[PDB]
């Protein structure tokens, strides 16, 4: 199950509108070649565009269920496979 | 769609706005229509700034044909509603007047569904940097010397 | 459904703004229930942008059939509902109006239901990553050498 | 018990209202070819669409009563089952 | 109940509203009883999702038939009450009106009584998963080598 | 583009303020355009800050030729509503008025999106420092003795 977390969930990245970061698309894919991020201001309609602190997806996590029962499952495997104290 | 022209796009806002309309009994003067032609087309231009602000597919019309109302526009069918809600807001002032709240909201909500597939096209990841190992598990490309992505 | 045209979602519309009714003594002319049917073009098509919006069955007539009023819409029957009501907020301003709240809330909650079904079903889960493995436990998968996963 | 926790709860993922990620929808499947998210921001007849903390599903977690009696019924069977101090 | 009939319900909604009852000296057209039919018939397609929204028992009219008024609705004793106030709501706009907050405060929670049940009936938790080993303590299933759930 | 000279500006905004247009019956003095030109030769000066402000391409008179209307501005097809939009709500305060929300609005708009490209385009990331050295990686660098960057 885990494993599946890893593989098949969103990495972390931001949430923008699309209006915010029109005409500076270039400037978030990946690159170096900027110095900072510039972000559009106005709206046309609005006047200015609405502020919101900016959201970022959640980092993946393995759930404290799923540790603790790993965590549980190889000890009681560890304690059982114990033949006699040696196989007399 | 029978929207085809940009004076049906100026009609539509002026209906909009209440200024004018094909069941009122004073319509505007032809030059209103010149005027807010320019305004429309100024728009445009705003928008589409040079091929990299919004696409709609407009059609800019020369200074050769001597009626800029009469030509298509060009945009798509999703594309017409929007553009005239926007000029309606655009040409309010014109008249003393102020858009209802209605008009802006569906502006904005056009405008928004405009940019949104461009958008969409625009969200493109960056290469792997010309300092990044292609890595053992790429045996195609360790095997040909590729032992570093290009990058640019 | 007895609403099963263009012109008679038009009417409902009016009717709810009460512009007009088959109750009142003045019904509009025929080019403000054109103008409405126009308004209703362009927002199904704003709102079905090239298939990949809201899906709801509306048939947008051609040019070579002349009475847009008269054909079918094609929607299902709880979709008439929500595409009138946001009809008559959309025509409010026409007849220097603005739709009740009442109808505002009506057309929210219409447009909501209506894109609920299509978010439903484009709540798919991405295929596993080309990265990786399929595991052991996959006895199938890994004795036709299927180690690691396509993707794509 | 704590198996059935495991097995059987819904995971970690976002809350989200269908029109916030209208036409978005392959933004967030899981796969890693876009450099972010993009949310809609307006709303026809609503102007702006409404502003919300986003909300995920709490992980699934292990109760403090579990753990502890599990750790205690262990430690009662240990300290119960020893014969004598040997089996003289 | 005395409320059989689609009209009955149109009947209270209005008298509801205070537009018209069978003790005021002045009543609606038909036509407007015809328009709140209507109405009704959209709301009650609006909510029934094709089945995979509120059930109520609300039986559709059909074309053939050419009264739409006349028709019991179907519903449930516990029903009638929610569904007139929302009619009652939902046509306030015809002549311009708007209901007052208490119809409004029923129709809330008539309709939150109305999916009550359905929403209890739909708690449904989801099967075990495919990977999920049943346990050495079933011992039928583990004898009859049902190691892990089957899932779906 | 239809405005192509700078009182054609003068005149789109002067007609966006409500005060002088072709279809109104009293136009403004000549003297009330030449006026406004100089406001908008001052603007354009204040913007260009001798080629460190705002980029856009708009021509200089000069005073050797007499009529300071009459010349071509020189801007894009995107620059000329923002260029006229600020020019309104500039000389708005001479005839004792306030340009509206929308045209302070388009005003803002258009000066962002203006400036935009130039800001794309200064963003440069500034070279190494002179103390910091190549790495032994740069084979090409190291072999010529190059074991620090440059600066400057």
């Amino acid at each position: 199950f885990n494993a599946d977390i890893v593989a098949r969930t969103p990495k972390k990245k931001p949430f923008f509108w699309p209006e915010q970061i029109a005409g500076f698309e270039h400037m978030y894919d990946g690159n170096d070649d900027y110095p900072y991020y510039l972000l559009n201001r106005t709206d046309e309609n609005s006047g200015d565009l609405p502020t919101q602190p900016l959201a970022y997806y959640e980092n993946p996590e393995v759930p404290q269920a799923n540790a603790y029962m790993l965590e549980a499952a190889t000890s009681a495997v560890k304690e059982v496979a114990t033949l006699g104290v040696e196989t007399y | 769609m029978q929207i085809k022209t940009k004076g049906d796009l100026v009609r539509a806002a002026l209906r909009k706005l209440g200024v004018a309309s094909d069941a009122t009994l004073t319509d505007v003067e032809p030059q209103s229509m010149q005027d807010a032609v320019d305004d429309l087309e100024a728009m445009m231009a705003e928008w589409y700034q040079d091929g990299k602000g919004i696409i709609t597919g407009y059609v800019f019309s020369d200074d050769e044909n001597p009626p800029a109302e009469g030509d298509d526009h060009g945009l798509r069918s999703s594309a017409v509603s929007a553009v005239f809600h926007n000029l309606a807001c655009r040409i309010a002032p014109d008249y003393a007047l102020e858009a209802t709240a209605k008009i802006i909201a569906t502006a904005k909500y056009g405008k928004e569904l405009l940019y949104k597939q461009t958008a969409i096209s625009r969200a493109k990841r960056a290469p792997y940097p010309s300092r990044m190992p292609t890595g053992s598990g790429n045996s195609f490309a360790n095997l040909n010397e590729w032992h570093y992505f290009p990058g640019e």
